RNA sequence: AGAUACCGUCGUAGUUCCGACCAUAAACGAUGCCGACCGGCGAUGCGGCGGCGUUAUUCCCAUGACCCGCCGGGCAGCUUCCGGGAAACCAAAGUCUUUGGGUUCCGGGGGGAGUAUGGUUGCAAAGCUGAAACUUAAAGGAAUUGACGGAAGGGCACCACC
RNA sequence: UAAAGUUGCUGCAGUUAAAAAGCUCGUAGUUGGAUCU
C-alpha cells in the first residue's frame, strides 16, 4: 500500500510528480513535442494561401466527397 | 401402449372419492354406476373411466393407494391406529446403563433407583471406521 | 512487528461489536488504551471494563452495549489546532447531533468538545459514534 | 371488491389496524397492495423511470420484452419502488406500479443543526449498495434543497427529503442499479442506531396475538 | 420450571427417559449442542443431561401454551417416526398437523390450497425438516425443535435435546410435551398419572403390525 | 477464467516434478498431471482358461496374473474414452467410479 | 427524536433485538416476537402473564438464538438456576 | 500472427539492421 | 492438388562430466512482506503431553507397532447468508464513502512498441533503461440465451437400416 | 478550471479487464512494544 508515516511528504510528492507522467494529456502539454509538431504552433487561427482544390472520400460507411482546399 | 391420459385418471379418482359405497370390483356395475352419477359426453370415455376406476378399487382392496383417501377408510385408519398393547413397552423390571448414565443420574440426585444395573463398558475403544 | 496498539484495540473491539459478541478481550494494555476506554464509556457507548494485571503489559476485558457503530483510529497522529477541527469533524463525523473526536491535548485525553471547552489544541487519536 | 385472503388484509379491512405504522413496527410482511391503497390512498403519486428492452435469442430469432421502473411516494416519509418485465408495455407499467406499492417504506427525517420546527433532513450520512453503485447520503442545511443527479432526486422528493447531499460512484448509466442503490440507502435510514434511540422498547400486543379471538370469526 | 418444586422431573419421568434411551446420542457433536451434552463415554457415543433436556421442553410447554388459539400452532413431521405422534399431539392439543412431505410454497405462496399462516411452528428434526424451518424465516415464524448431538441450530428458537433417532423416544417426547401443555393449560391434574400411555404415539412398523395380526 | 481450483494437477507445496512419458503417444507430462491406472488381468482369457485347463500337467494350477501401470496425458485418456468430460457440478466429485458391485 | 420544543417528532419508534440491542427494521422477516407464559408457584397452571422476547434475523441465521433465549429465560426466572 | 513468432521476425530484423548498420560505418 | 509439415529410416550440433560466460521462462497461487482480529468439521506430517486396551523385545519396567484425546508450527480439503466482489469465486481476494497498523515495487483507453535513438553489460546471441511523430471509438473482463463442433452420452423413424 | 474518486494527502487500482521485481540479503529513507503522580 502506500506510506503513511508523518515523514514521508518527500516521498509521496516525488512519486505524484513521477507518476503525472504517465497521463496521456499531462504529457502531451508539458512534453513539447506536440507543440513543435503542431502547424499552427499553439494559434487558434492561421492564414495560408490556397494550393489547390482537392476532394476526399468519406470513410465507410459513409459515401460522399467532401471538399476541401491544400494551403 | 394403454397409458390412461390425465383426464380419465382425475375422473376415476374424483368419484371414487365420491362415490366410494356405491362402487365395487364388477366393469359392468361400475359403468351403469358413472352414467348415473358422471356426466361424460362419450361411450369410449366412459368405459375408460370405469376401467380404471375398477382396477383402483382392487388396488385399494388389497392395500392403501398414494392418491385419494376414503373418509370411512381414513375413520377405520384412526381405529387401527389408536391400538394400545395391554402393558408399556417402556416397563422394564431390569434396565440396564453405563457407569457414566449412571454418574449423570447420580448428579441430579437419581441414584438411588433399583430398576438400574450397571453394565460393564466396552474393554476397546474402535467406534471408527478403517479409512482407506 | 506491531507499531501501534490502539489500532489494534479498537480493531478488535470493532469487529467483536460486528459479531453481536458481549464481551472482548484486547491485549496488550497501555494507559492510552484505558484513557480511550474511559473516554469511550463516560458517553455510555461500552460500560464497565477489567485490567487483568500479569508481569508483562496487562490485558483488558471490555463488556458491550450493543450501541456502537464504529469505533477507528487515525494514523498518524496530526497536530490539530482549534481552528481546524471542524473540517475533521465534517470528515470523520456521520452528524452533528452525535458522535466524537478524540484528541490528546496537554490537559489530557478528551473529546473535541471538552477540547473546544477548555480553548486547547493537540493531536487526533481517534474517533467512534 | 376487495376480498382478503391473509390475516393481515382482513384486520386491515375490518378496521383493526389504524395506521400502517403498526404493520412497520411488527416488520409483517405485505402480500396485499389494496392495504397501502386503504392506509395511504390519494396521497401516493408514481412516475415511470424508464421502459427498457431486453431479448432473448431463439432459433428462429429474437424475443423482446419491456420492463418498466415505478417509483412511487406520497411525498411525506413513505417511498417504494417497483420493476415489472413483461410482453406488453401496459402489463409491465401496472406490474410495476403493484410490486412498488408492495414495497413501500417509512423514511426518517432529522436536523443539520437546531432542531426547530419539522425535520427536513437525513438523520446521519447513508449509503447504498447495488451492483457498481455506491450512494452517499450527507445531511444538508435547511434551504439547501436537493443536490443531487435527477434519478435519485425523483425519489428523495417522493420520499419527502427536502435538504440533502449526495455522491455517486461506479457505473451509474445503469437506471435500474442507481435507482435501487439510493432507494436501498433511503431505507437504510431507519436501521441506524442513534444515540437518541437508546431506550429500552417496551412491548406491545401483536395485531395477530390482539385481534385472535376476532380472526377465528373470520 | 422457576425451581418449583411441582415442576420437578419426578421419578417415573426418568425411568420413562431410560427406557426409551432419550439419553443416547450420536457419534457426532454440533459445536451449538455442547452445552446440552453431559460427557462422551467409549464407543465415542455422547450421552445427554435430561435435566437441560426437561428444562427446554417446560419452556417449549410454556411458549406453547401462551398461544390463545390453539389451531394456530402447526406441528410437522417428514420421518414416518414421528408422524403418528404429531397426529396423536394434534388431536389431544389442538394443533395441526403435517404429516408426510411438506410442500414449498405453504407459508408464502398465498394462493395455493394449502396457505397457512401458523403462529408458532414445532418440528421433529432440523436435519430433515429443513423446508419448513427455511420457509420460517420469511413469515417471521418461531420454532421449536427436537435435536441431536449432530443438528444444525439455524432458525430454530428453542431446541429439545432429545434422541430423534428411535421410534420409542420420538414418541415419548411427543407424549411428554402433550401432557406438560395439557397440564399448564388446566384441562388434566399433575396429581394423578394420565390415563393414556406413552405406547401410543410411536410408530407402528408394519412388520409389527403383521406379527400382531397374526397372534390369534 | 480458472477451471479448476487445483489447476488439474495434485502439486502442493513443491515447485517441480519429474515428467514421465505416456503409454500411448511417449508425450513428456509431469507425474502428478498424468491418468495413472493400474491393470491387473489374467494371461489368458476366458477361453483359454477352459482350454489350458484341460492340457496341464498340473493338478488346480493356478494362471499367473499380468500387472501392469499406464500413464496417459490428457488428450489420450480422453481419445480413449477413459476419461471422459462431466458437467461443472459434477467436476467436483472426485471418488472413483463404482466399479464395485 | 424530539425537537428543541420537545415535542416527539418520528413516524414510529422500531424495537430492537433483546439479544444484540440492534434495531429490527421494517423488512426484516426473520425476527421473532415470542411469548413464554407465566405459571403460578402454587399450583403449575397458567397465570394469564407473559414475558415478550424480540430476536432479529441476523442472530436466527447465525444459530444463537436458542442460547439467546435461554439466557433471557434464565434471567427473567422462567429457567431453573440449577439449568 | 502468434506473438512468439512476431518477436522473433522482429529479433530477425534487428539482427539484419545491425549487420547492415556497422559500427564502422 | 501442392508439404518446403504432421508419419517412417538415418543423422550433425546438442543431450553427459570439469572450468569460464549468459541472467532469460505461463521463473504462476497469473495473488509482496511483517503484525492483529474475525465461523464450524474431519483427516494428514513433525515435536511434545495424557490415557483403558491389543502386540514384539522369553520374565519386569521401558522402548517400538496400533487405539482415544490435547497443544504448537506446516501442506491442503469440505461446509457456511462472517463479510466482500462485475461476476467467476475468495475464510481471504474480509474487517473500504462507518474510507488512516508499517513499508517496498508497480498501472492510467486500444495500436505504433518494448520499436528507433542515447547510455550501459556481453566473445556472441543478446540483457537492463527506454520515446516520439502518427493512427483509432473502441479494444478487453465475467456471466446469459441461441447457433455451430472432423466433442461426449442417450432417443426415435421402412420418406433409416437390418 | 470543475466535471476527474480518469494522478486519488483527504481519496484510486495491481487473481482473470493495464498491472507484484524469478528469489534472497542489505546501506540510506520510512516506521517502531509496555513502564516513572
Ligand atoms: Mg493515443
Ligand atoms: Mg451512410
Ligand atoms: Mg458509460
Ligand atoms: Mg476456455
Ligand atoms: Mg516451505
Ligand atoms: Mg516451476
Ligand atoms: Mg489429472
Ligand atoms: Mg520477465
Ligand atoms: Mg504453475
Ligand atoms: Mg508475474
Ligand atoms: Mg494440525
Ligand atoms: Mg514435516
Ligand atoms: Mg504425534
Ligand atoms: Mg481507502
Ligand atoms: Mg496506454
Ligand atoms: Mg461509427
Ligand atoms: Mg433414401
Ligand atoms: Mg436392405
Ligand atoms: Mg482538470
Ligand atoms: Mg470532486
Ligand atoms: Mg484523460
Ligand atoms: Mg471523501
Ligand atoms: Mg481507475
Ligand atoms: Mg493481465
Ligand atoms: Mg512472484
Ligand atoms: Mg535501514
Ligand atoms: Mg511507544
Ligand atoms: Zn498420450
Amino acid at each position: 500500500g502506500k506510506c503513511r508515516g508523518l515523514r514521508t511528504a518527500r516521498k509521496l510528492r516525488s512519486h505524484r510528480r513521477d507518476q503525472k507522467w504517465h497521463d496521456k494529456q499531462y504529457k502531451k502539454a508539458h512534453l513539447g513535442t506536440a507543440l513543435k509538431a503542431n502547424p499552427f504552433g499553439g494559434a487558434s487561427h492561421a492564414k495560408g494561401i490556397v494550393l489547390e482544390k482537392v476532394g476526399v472520400e468519406a470513410k465507410q460507411p459513409n459515401s460522399a466527397i467532401r471538399k476541401c482546399v491544400r494551403v | 401402449g394403454r397409458v390412461r391420459t390425465k383426464t380419465v385418471k382425475k375422473a376415476a379418482r374424483v368419484i371414487i372419492e365420491k362415490y366410494y359405497t356405491r362402487l365395487g370390483n364388477d366393469f359392468h356395475t361400475n359403468k351403469r354406476v358413472c352414467e348415473e352419477i358422471a356426466i361424460i359426453p362419450s361411450k369410449k370415455l366412459r368405459n375408460k373411466i370405469a376401467g380404471y376406476v375398477t382396477h383402483l378399487m382392487k388396488r385399494i382392496q388389497r392395500g392403501p393407494v398414494r392418491g385419494i383417501s376414503i373418509k370411512l377408510q381414513e375413520e377405520e385408519r384412526e381405529r387401527r391406529d389408536n391400538y394400545v398393547p395391554e402393558v408399556s413397552a417402556l416397563d422394564q423390571e431390569i434396565i440396564e446403563v453405563d457407569p457414566d448414565t449412571k454418574e449423570m443420574l447420580k448428579l441430579l440426585d437419581f441414584g438411588s433407583l433399583s430398576n438400574l444395573q450397571v453394565t460393564q463398558p466396552t474393554v476397546g475403544m474402535n467406534f471408527k471406521t478403517p479409512r482407506g | 512487528v506491531r507499531m501501534n496498539v490502539l489500532a489494534d484495540a479498537l480493531k478488535s473491539i470493532n469487529n467483536a461489536e460486528k459479531r453481536g459478541k458481549r464481551q472482548v478481550l484486547i491485549r496488550p494494555c497501555s494507559k492510552v488504551i484505558v484513557r480511550f476506554l474511559t473516554v469511550m464509556m463516560k458517553h455510555g457507548y461500552i460500560g464497565e471494563f477489567e485490567i487483568i494485571d500479569d508481569h508483562r503489559a496487562g490485558k483488558i476485558v471490555v463488556n458491550l452495549t450493543g450501541r456502537l457503530n464504529k469505533c477507528g483510529v487515525i494514523s498518524p497522529r496530526f497536530d490539530v489546532q482549534l481552528k481546524d477541527l471542524e473540517k475533521w469533524q465534517n470528515n470523520l463525523l456521520p452528524s452533528r447531533q452525535f458522535g466524537f473526536i478524540v484528541l490528546t491535548t496537554s490537559a489530557g485525553i478528551m473529546d473535541h468538545e471538552e477540547a473546544r471547552r477548555k480553548h486547547t489544541g493537540g493531536k487526533i487519536l481517534g474517533f467512534f459514534f | 371488491e376487495w376480498m382478503p385472503v391473509t390475516k393481515l388484509g382482513r384486520l386491515v379491512k375490518d378496521m383493526k389496524i389504524k395506521s400502517l405504522e403498526e404493520i412497520y413496527l411488527f416488520s409483517l410482511p405485505i402480500k396485499e397492495s389494496e392495504i397501502i391503497d386503504f392506509f395511504l390512498g390519494a396521497s401516493l403519486k408514481d412516475e415511470v423511470l424508464k421502459i427498457m428492452p431486453v431479448q432473448k435469442q431463439t432459433r428462429a430469432g429474437q424475443r423482446t420484452r419491456f420492463k418498466a421502473f415505478v417509483a412511487i411516494g406520497d411525498y411525506n416519509g413513505h417511498v417504494g419502488l417497483g420493476v415489472k418485465c413483461s410482453k406488453e408495455v401496459a402489463t409491465a407499467i401496472r406490474g410495476a406500479i403493484i410490486l412498488a406499492k408492495l414495497s413501500i417504506v417509512p423514511v426518517r427525517r432529522g436536523y443539520w443543526g437546531n432542531k426547530i420546527g419539522k425535520p427536513h433532513t437525513v438523520p446521519c450520512k447513508v449509503t447504498g449498495r447495488c451492483g457498481s453503485v455506491l450512494v452517499r447520503l450527507i445531511p444538508a442545511p435547511r434551504g439547501t434543497g436537493i443536490v443531487s443527479a435527477p434519478v435519485p432526486k425523483k425519489l428523495l422528493m417522493m420520499a419527502g427529503i427536502d435538504d440533502c447531499y449526495t455522491s455517486a460512484r461506479g457505473c451509474t448509466a445503469t437506471l435500474g442499479n442507481f435507482a435501487k442503490a439510493t432507494f436501498d440507502a433511503i431505507s437504510k435510514t431507519y436501521s441506524y442506531l442513534t444515540p437518541d434511540l437508546w431506550k429500552e422498547t417496551v412491548f406491545t400486543k401483536s395485531p395477530y396475538q390482539e385481534f385472535t379471538d376476532h380472526l377465528v370469526k373470520t | 420450571s422457576g425451581a418449583l418444586d411441582v415442576l420437578q422431573m419426578k421419578e417415573e419421568d426418568v425411568l420413562k427417559f431410560l427406557a426409551a434411551g432419550t439419553h443416547l446420542g450420536g457419534t457426532n457433536l454440533d459445536f451449538q449442542m455442547e452445552q446440552y451434552i453431559y460427557k462422551r463415554k467409549s464407543d465415542g457415543i455422547y450421552i445427554i443431561n435430561l435435566k437441560r433436556t426437561w428444562e427446554k421442553l417446560l419452556l417449549a410447554a410454556r411458549a406453547i401454551v401462551a398461544i390463545e388459539n390453539p389451531a394456530d400452532v402447526s406441528v410437522i413431521s417428514s420421518r414416518n417416526t414421528g408422524q403418528r405422534a404429531v397426529l396423536k399431539f394434534a388431536a389431544a392439543t389442538g394443533a395441526t398437523p403435517i404429516a408426510g412431505r411438506f410442500t414449498p410454497g405453504t407459508f408464502t405462496n398465498q394462493i395455493q390450497a394449502a396457505f397457512r399462516e401458523p403462529r408458532l411452528l414445532v418440528v421433529t428434526d432440523p436435519r430433515a425438516d429443513h423446508q419448513p424451518l427455511t420457509e420460517a424465516s420469511y413469515v417471521n415464524l418461531p420454532t421449536i425443535a427436537l435435536c441431536n448431538t449432530d443438528s444444525p441450530l439455524r432458525y430454530v428458537d428453542i431446541a429439545i435435546p432429545c434422541n430423534n433417532k428411535g421410534a420409542h423416544s420420538v414418541g415419548l417426547m411427543w407424549w411428554m410435551l402433550a401432557r406438560e401443555v395439557l397440564r399448564m393449560r388446566g384441562t388434566i391434574s399433575r396429581e394423578h398419572p394420565w390415563e393414556v400411555m406413552p405406547d401410543l404415539y410411536f410408530y407402528r412398523d408394519p412388520e409389527e403390525i403383521e406379527k400382531e395380526e397374526q397372534a390369534a | 477464467t480458472k477451471k479448476r481450483r487445483n489447476n488439474g494437477r495434485a502439486k502442493k507445496g513443491r515447485g517441480h516434478v519429474q515428467p514421465i512419458r505416456c503409454t500411448n503417444c511417449a508425450r513428456c507430462v509431469p507425474k502428478d498431471k498424468a491418468i495413472k491406472k493400474f491393470v491387473i488381468r489374467n494371461i489368458v482369457e476366458a477361453a483359454a482358461v477352459r482350454d489350458i485347463s484341460e492340457a496341464s500337467v498340473f493338478d488346480a494350477y493356478v494362471l499367473p496374473k499380468l500387472y501392469v501401470k499406464l500413464h496417459y496425458c490428457v488428450s489420450c485418456a480422453i481419445h480413449s474414452k477413459v476419461v471422459r468430460n462431466r458437467s461443472r457440478e459434477a467436476r467436483k466429485d472426485r471418488t472413483p467410479p463404482p466399479r464395485f458391485r | 427524536m424530539q425537537n428543541d420544543a420537545g415535542e416527539f417528532v418520528d413516524l414510529y419508534v422500531p424495537r430492537k433485538c433483546s439479544a444484540s440491542n440492534r434495531i429490527i427494521g421494517a423488512k426484516d422477516h426473520a425476527s421473532i416476537q415470542m411469548n413464554v407464559a407465566e405459571v403460578d408457584k402454587v399450583t403449575g397452571r397458567f397465570n394469564g402473564q407473559f414475558k415478550t422476547y424480540a430476536i432479529c434475523g441476523a442472530i436466527r441465521r447465525m444459530g444463537e438464538s436458542d442460547d439467546s433465549i435461554l439466557r433471557l429465560a434464565k434471567a427473567d426466572g422462567i429457567v431453573s438456576k440449577n439449568f | 500472427m502468434r506473438a512468439k513468432w512476431r518477436k522473433k521476425r522482429m529479433r530477425r530484423l534487428k539482427r539484419k539492421r545491425r549487420k547492415m548498420r556497422q559500427r564502422s560505418k
